[PDB]
């Protein structure tokens, strides 16, 4: 097994705050796939200044997806207190087919500091935490969240500068506030820019110790560690599975200012990934010091047919969403963004059972 | 070209032979027609078409410029990927596909041809040119 | 054949294109006319070769400690490397080795975008169960071979003096997996996926202590409540230990990188061969065609750019440089043929003499055997397009009249 | 008025467009079937022979025959009914003149 | 609606497409030979 | 599906597909003969009348 | 077992010829001189048509 340090020496974990109401936002960002949002590169290949149907994993047109912000924790003064968080880590996703993540959307715009509302800055990218596995089920106090057997966690560390990528057993801690203690709310991680996000050296494992005051790491069978350099791009991300391992693919290697994910590692995690949820964040700032994070948002993926029109420099920009609607279905099915005006058959609008007999 | 495939190929017949021999067919057919019509137009006297041909009647459209202007026109406005009946094999390799779907440049790829009409354009023009002439008498 | 049987007289119809006219119409009298024959083809006159060239792939894991139980498989993904089969077989006594769509050839030669290896350990004496027509407890609940991709099964004995292969005490697997619903009356199979694990082995633990153990697990509404359960069973343990190999591999979801080890020579570069008619193999990816030096389009990191068609038509090399690709085109071949006479010419249809009395330039190609008489006809028989005829001699050569 | 009437309201001027792409159709079905597999591993027979051994390698091959010889019917059919179709109409274009 | 063969329909090419575009096309001339033959029947004067 | 497993399950489901596509190609080559039919037949009707 | 012929054919039916090839085997490598085989029969010392 992989060694990936000690265990977290404190008796306790810090208290965390959940308070879901203040993370209630409706701040929508549909998949456009006209700017071909969400797009994974067909993987083996390029293509070159051409238009072509490709049957792949895509997000459907128009998905809202479903939208996570991370936010400040309490703080008085100068001495922050507690964690802020949303009720993310009961909240647990099947995974399906994978998902990709907008991330850092708004960043730049004027935002809200969720939580203080009254209070605005400007927003920031912040990169998503996840934990997947093949099973889970509750807490010893009956919450739901704890996934069992060996986790992959997707822990992004250093205040943003690499990704941390981990398949291992999560062995709850039964201090104060920890998972198999007592006054458990839920688990989160955390970092402290006072301390954390020197403008030099910034602490490669800040999150990953916050993380293992809740569990402990144990059976760790990887831990990868990838580097991300620090902007305020919007990028994608995204995650799928097959027998060859979990798939992790970005935008910011290849097509930075684009948006089409690439992948980038893959990594040895076989037993099928059924469940999803996200780790939540929170920055232990101080008060005078809060930030406004950009939310994510996380689109499934499904096997859909999309048309792709290719650049000379082979990214996609454009796409249509073959199923998405009757006009759709025409432009893919003449293989074109431009069709004749006229009147057209199209697929049939299909029933669906509701029901069964037997 | 692999023979293993055409080993296989063989237990269907004389398919080839017969792909070849209809297209034959057809091609001839299309020679035919085109003898045939133009010795139906191909008038037996006609007038000299001289620039000013038509009097009042502004024909200059019409007139040889050869091909009409009008011709010429009609031409131009429609989009017809050249064939390359002199050279196109070489064009294709000197300077590649046009665009994507080059339909003329896989013609040596994908193994098929296009043959060159049974007359050229000055010859096409010389019969409706002579044609013209004869209208009016 | 002769009424009495014997042949006097034939045709190699591939001599030329005059014989492959006759042979197309099974005669040895045809009708005058131009005929489109086979295209001169082109032949390579060389190849280029491109593989990954490095690290070999690594079977050093599968090789050290307690093999896993069926239904624990573990699994070593290959990628980006040089495999060699028989680097790993050599280790073992070898009882059954068998392939499903390659060839027991090719799986030892040919190029993968990735293998995969699945490795257990596994009593010979049910060799049976691993087929894919099998319905016993182990296709059913522990471990199945994909359908979609070639694979290979390997099943051997491990050796008395390879001792870093430890053995367990018993071979177990799982006989019995299955869901009870919430309502506690329905009780349904879960079946194992090719290529996948079991959901019961998380319940099933890696050796089963009994033969006929029971397990059992309460899910979660998240999971669809219930129960999991499922049962084990043991095979007692051989004076070797017995294990099975699962080999797949996929042939293009990526460069097909993980390739037999290649001794590479520089006359299978591309830069030394631009121009030319070469066979390739570009990290998998083969046929045959012409390397030109272009400007670089599509994406880099993705290797080979392909058309709408789905051909390979440009190529990224290791060398820095990007390559156009085109197919080694042929020449196209028509016989123009003079019944009467028995004589004939050829005419390679939109090609530039410079490929080919000597040859002759018109309008509609280059001709070979026709002879340029500034002759002109209007009763135009053998008719070569444009306004140009063959016009037999008569007998000598054909010349070339226009139609007037 | 003539002169410039070659645009999309002009019937016959579109008619002459449409042979011309009827003509790239024809060949469009040629050019782009190549590529399909027909049920195939492949849709080159150097790959299936690269993989396959005979028994299984010639009912690979002879998917992608079938396909193929499908493809040339249906374009030496459509030849031929074009051919006619234009030789009908050469005669009535001798009537018109 | 079979997805199964959806898949394997995929390996037959553009298949859908051609028989799509050629009804319309063939649909599309029918409408054209009945607005040409009317256009041709209709009277520019008529009595009552 | 039901009945058969992928490897077998494929050519059976090939078989339909083959028979349908080429019921699918005679119904449009029919169509495609009847409307250039009934097209010509429309010019002899616009001669007639 | 029999390949491409029926068991009740192979005793049967007329033939240009029947080539016999025989040899010393032990049952135990019975497998290996399946067609699907990879393993060192099939591959450098026996193969049938
Ligand atoms: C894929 O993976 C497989 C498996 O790893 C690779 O296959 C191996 O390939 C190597 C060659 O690269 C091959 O090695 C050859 O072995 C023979 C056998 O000799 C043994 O018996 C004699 C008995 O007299 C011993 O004297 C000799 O030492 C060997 O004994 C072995 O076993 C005993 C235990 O019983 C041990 O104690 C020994 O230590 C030893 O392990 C050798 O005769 C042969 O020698 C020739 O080649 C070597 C190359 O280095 C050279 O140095 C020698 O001088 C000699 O070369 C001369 O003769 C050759 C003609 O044979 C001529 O071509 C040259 O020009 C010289 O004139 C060599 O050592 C090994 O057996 C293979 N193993 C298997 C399982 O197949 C495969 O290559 C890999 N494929 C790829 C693409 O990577
Ligand atoms: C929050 O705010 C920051 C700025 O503070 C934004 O970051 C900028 O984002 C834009 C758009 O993505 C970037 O612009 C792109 O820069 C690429 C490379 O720039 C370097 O190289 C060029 C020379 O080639 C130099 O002139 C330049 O100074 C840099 O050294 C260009 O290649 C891009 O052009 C390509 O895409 C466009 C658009 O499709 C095409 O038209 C072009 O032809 C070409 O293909 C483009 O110009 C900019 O560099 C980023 N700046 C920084 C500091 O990061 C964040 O995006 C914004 N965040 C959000 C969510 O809005
Ligand atoms: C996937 O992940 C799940 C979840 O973590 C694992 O399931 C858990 O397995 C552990 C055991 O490893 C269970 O914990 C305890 O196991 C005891 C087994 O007894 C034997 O071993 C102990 C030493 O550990 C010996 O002293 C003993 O003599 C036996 O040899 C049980 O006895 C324990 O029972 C206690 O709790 C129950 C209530 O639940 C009380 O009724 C008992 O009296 C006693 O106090 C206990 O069960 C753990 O509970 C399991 N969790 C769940 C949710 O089921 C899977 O094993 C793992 N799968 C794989 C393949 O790794
Ligand atoms: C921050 O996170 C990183 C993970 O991203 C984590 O890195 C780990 O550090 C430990 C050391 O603390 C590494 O463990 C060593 O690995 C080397 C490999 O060559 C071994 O030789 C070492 O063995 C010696 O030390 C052991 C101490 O337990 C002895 O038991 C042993 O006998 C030897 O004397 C040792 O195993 C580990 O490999 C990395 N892991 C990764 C994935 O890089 C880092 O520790 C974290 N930092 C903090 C402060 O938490
Ligand atoms: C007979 O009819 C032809 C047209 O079919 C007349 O020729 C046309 O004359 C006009 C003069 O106004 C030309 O217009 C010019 O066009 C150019 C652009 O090409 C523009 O730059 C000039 O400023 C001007 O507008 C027109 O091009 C020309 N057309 C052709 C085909 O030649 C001809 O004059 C008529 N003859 C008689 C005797 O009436
Ligand atoms: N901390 C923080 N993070 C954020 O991401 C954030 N984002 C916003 C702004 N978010 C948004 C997102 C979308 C639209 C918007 O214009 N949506 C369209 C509808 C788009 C559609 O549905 O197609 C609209 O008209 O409302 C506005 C604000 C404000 N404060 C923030 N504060
Ligand atoms: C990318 O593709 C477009 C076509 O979609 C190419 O544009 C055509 O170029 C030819 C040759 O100059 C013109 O005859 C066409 O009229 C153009 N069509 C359109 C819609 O513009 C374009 O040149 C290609 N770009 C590259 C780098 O190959
Ligand atoms: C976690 O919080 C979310 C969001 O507030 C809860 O999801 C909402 O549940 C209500 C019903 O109680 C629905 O009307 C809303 O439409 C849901 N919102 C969304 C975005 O889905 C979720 O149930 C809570 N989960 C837990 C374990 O408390
Ligand atoms: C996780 O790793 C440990 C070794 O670090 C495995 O072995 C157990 O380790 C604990 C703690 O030292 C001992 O108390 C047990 O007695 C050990 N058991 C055995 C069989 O050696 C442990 O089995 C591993 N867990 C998993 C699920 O693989
Ligand atoms: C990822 O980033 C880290 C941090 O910049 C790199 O680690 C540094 O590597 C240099 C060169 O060997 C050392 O001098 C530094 O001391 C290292 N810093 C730390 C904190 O370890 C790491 O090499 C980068 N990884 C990759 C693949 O580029
Ligand atoms: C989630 C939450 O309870 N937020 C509350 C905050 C925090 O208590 C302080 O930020 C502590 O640092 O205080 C408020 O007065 C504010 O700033 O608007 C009210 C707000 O509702
Ligand atoms: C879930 O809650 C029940 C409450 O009765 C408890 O017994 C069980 O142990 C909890 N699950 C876990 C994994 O602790
Ligand atoms: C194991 O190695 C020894 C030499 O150390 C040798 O004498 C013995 O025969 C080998 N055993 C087997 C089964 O090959
Ligand atoms: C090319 O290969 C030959 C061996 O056949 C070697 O002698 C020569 O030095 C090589 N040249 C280059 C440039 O690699
Ligand atoms: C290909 O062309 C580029 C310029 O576009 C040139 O730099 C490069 O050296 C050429 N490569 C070869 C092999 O000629
Ligand atoms: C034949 O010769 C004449 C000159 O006598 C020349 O003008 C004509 O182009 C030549 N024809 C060909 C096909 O070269």
């Amino acid at each position: 097994t992989v060694d990936v340090g000690p265990d977290s020496v404190k008796s306790a974990c810090i208290e965390v705050d959940i308070q879901q109401t203040f993370f209630d936002k409706t701040w929508p960002r549909p998949i456009d796939v006209s700017k071909a949002d969400g797009i994974i590169y067909p993987q083996g290949r390029t293509y070159s200044n051409i238009t072509i149907t490709y049957q792949g994993l895509f997000p459907y047109q128009g998905d809202h997806g479903d939208m996570y912000v991370y936010s400040a924790g309490h703080a008085t003064g100068t001495t922050p207190q507690k964690l802020f968080v949303a009720n993310y880590s009961q909240d647990v996703k099947q995974f399906a087919n994978g998902f990709v993540v907008r991330i850092g959307a708004a960043a730049n715009s004027t935002g809200t500091v969720i939580i203080s509302p009254s209070t605005s800055a400007t927003i920031r990218k912040i990169y998503p935490a996840f934990m997947l596995g093949s099973s889970v089920g509750n807490f010893s106090d009956g919450k739901m969240g704890r996934f069992f057997n060996h986790t992959l966690v997707l822990l992004p560390d250093g205040c943003g500068t690499l990704l941390r990528a981990f398949y291992c057993i999560l062995e709850p801690r039964s201090g104060n506030h920890c998972p198999a203690g007592n006054s458990y709310t839920s688990f989160a991680t955390y970092h402290t820019p006072a301390t954390d996000c020197s403008d030099g050296n910034y602490n490669r494992n800040a999150s990953l110790n916050s993380f293992k005051e809740y569990f402990n790491l144990r059976n760790c069978t990887f831990m990868y560690t990838y580097n991300i350099t620090e902007d305020e791009i919007l990028e994608w991300f995204g995650i799928t599975q097959t027998a060859q391992g979990v798939h992790l693919f970005s935008s910011r290697y290849v097509d930075l200012y684009g948006g089409n994910m690439f992948q980038f590692a893959t990594l040895p995690v076989y037993d099928t990934i059924k469940y999803y949820s996200i780790i939540p964040h929170s920055i232990r700032s101080i008060q005078s010091d809060r930030k406004a994070w950009a939310a994510f948002y996380v689109y499934k993926l499904q096997p859909l047919t999309f048309l792709l029109d290719f650049s000379v420099d082979g990214y996609i920009r454009r796409a249509i969403d073959c199923g998405f609607n009757d006009l759709s279905q025409l432009h893919c099915s003449y293989e074109s963004f431009d069709v004749e005006s006229g009147v057209y058959s199209v697929s049939s609008f299909e029933a669906k059972p509701s029901g069964s007999v037997v | 070209g692999f023979q293993k495939c055409e080993q296989l190929l063989r237990e269907y017949g004389q398919f080839c032979s017969k792909i070849n021999q209809a297209l034959h067919g057809a091609n001839l057919r299309q020679d035919d027609s085109v003898r045939n019509l133009f010795a139906s137009v191909k008038s037996s006297q006609s007038s000299p078409i001289i620039p000013g041909f038509g009097g009042d009647f502004n024909l200059t459209l019409l007139e040889p410029v050869a091909r009409s202007a009008i011709e010429d026109l009609l031409f131009d406005k429609v989009t017809i990927a050249d064939p390359g009946y002199m050279q196109g094999y070489d064009d294709c390799m000197q300077q590649g596909p046009a665009s994507a779907r080059d339909l003329i440049c896989a013609q040596y790829v994908a193994g098929y041809k296009v043959l060159p009409p049974l007359m050229d354009v000055n010859m096409e023009a010389a019969y409706t040119s002579s044609l013209l002439g004869s209208i009016a008498g | 054949f002769s009424v009495d049987g014997y042949i006097r007289r034939a045709i190699d119809c591939g001599f030329n294109d005059l014989s492959q006219l006759h042979c197309s119409y099974e005669s040895f009298d045809v009708e005058s006319g131009v005929y489109s024959v086979s295209s001169f083809e082109a032949k390579p006159s060389g190849s280029v070769v491109e593989q990954a060239e490095g690290v070999e792939c690594d079977f050093s894991p599968l090789l050290s400690g307690t093999p896993p139980q069926v239904y624990n498989f573990k699994r070593l993904v290959f990628t980006n490397c040089n495999y060699n089969l028989t680097k790993l077989l050599s280790l073992f006594s070898v009882n059954d080795f068998t392939c499903s769509q390659i060839s027991p050839a090719a799986i030892a030669s040919n190029c993968y975008s990735s293998l995969i290896l699945d490795y257990f350990s596994y009593p010979l004496s049910m060799k049976s169960d691993l087929s894919v027509s099998s319905a016993g407890p182990i296709s059913q609940f522990n471990y199945k071979q994909s359908f979609s991709n070639p694979t290979c099964l390997i099943l051997a004995t491990v050796p008395h003096n390879l001792t870093t292969i430890t053995k367990p005490l018993k071979y177990s697997y799982i006989n019995k997996c299955s869901r009870l619903l919430s309502d506690d009356r329905t009780e349904v199979p879960q079946l194992v996926n090719a290529n996948q694990y079991s959901p019961c082995v998380s319940i099933v633990p890696s050796t089963v202590w009994e033969d006929g153990d029971y397990y059992r697990k309460q899910l979660s509404p998240l999971e669809g409540g219930g129960w999991l359960v499922a049962s084990g069973s043991t095979v007692a343990m051989t004076e070797q230990l017995q294990m099975g190999f699962g080999i797949t591999v996929q042939y293009g979801t990526d460069t097909n990188s993980v390739c037999p080890k290649l001794e590479f020579a520089n006359d299978t570069k591309i830069a030394s061969q631009l121009g030319n008619c070469v066979e390739y193999s570009l990290y998998g990816v083969s046929g045959r065609g012409v390397f030109q030096n272009c400007t670089a389009v599509g994406v880099r990191q993705q290797r080979f750019v392909y058309d709408a068609y789905q051909n390979l038509v440009g190529y990224y090399s290791d060398d820095g440089n990007y390559y156009c690709l085109r197919a080694c085109v042929s020449v196209p071949v028509s016989v123009i043929y003079d019944k009467e006479t028995k004589t004939h010419a050829t005419l390679f249809g939109s090609v530039a003499c410079e490929h080919i009395y000597g040859p002759l330039q018109t309008p509609v190609g280059c001709v070979l055997g026709l002879v340029n008489s500034s002759l002109f006809v209007e009763d135009c028989k053998l008719p070569l397009g444009q306004s140009l005829c063959a016009l037999p001699d008569t007998p000598g050569e054909m010349r070339l009249a226009s139609i007037a | 008025a003539m002169q410039t009437g070659f645009t999309t309201t002009n019937e016959a001027f579109q008619k002459v467009q449409d042979a011309v792409n009827n003509n790239a159709q024809a060949l469009s079905k040629l050019a782009s079937e190549l590529s399909n597999t027909f049920g195939a591993i492949s849709a080159s027979i150097g790959d299936i022979i690269q993989r396959l051994d005979p028994p299984e390698q010639d009912a690979q091959i002879d998917r992608l025959i079938n396909g193929r010889l499908t493809t040339l019917n249906a374009f030496v059919a459509q030849q031929l009914v074009r051919s006619e179709s234009a030789a009908l109409s050469a005669q009535l274009a001798k009537d018109k003149v």
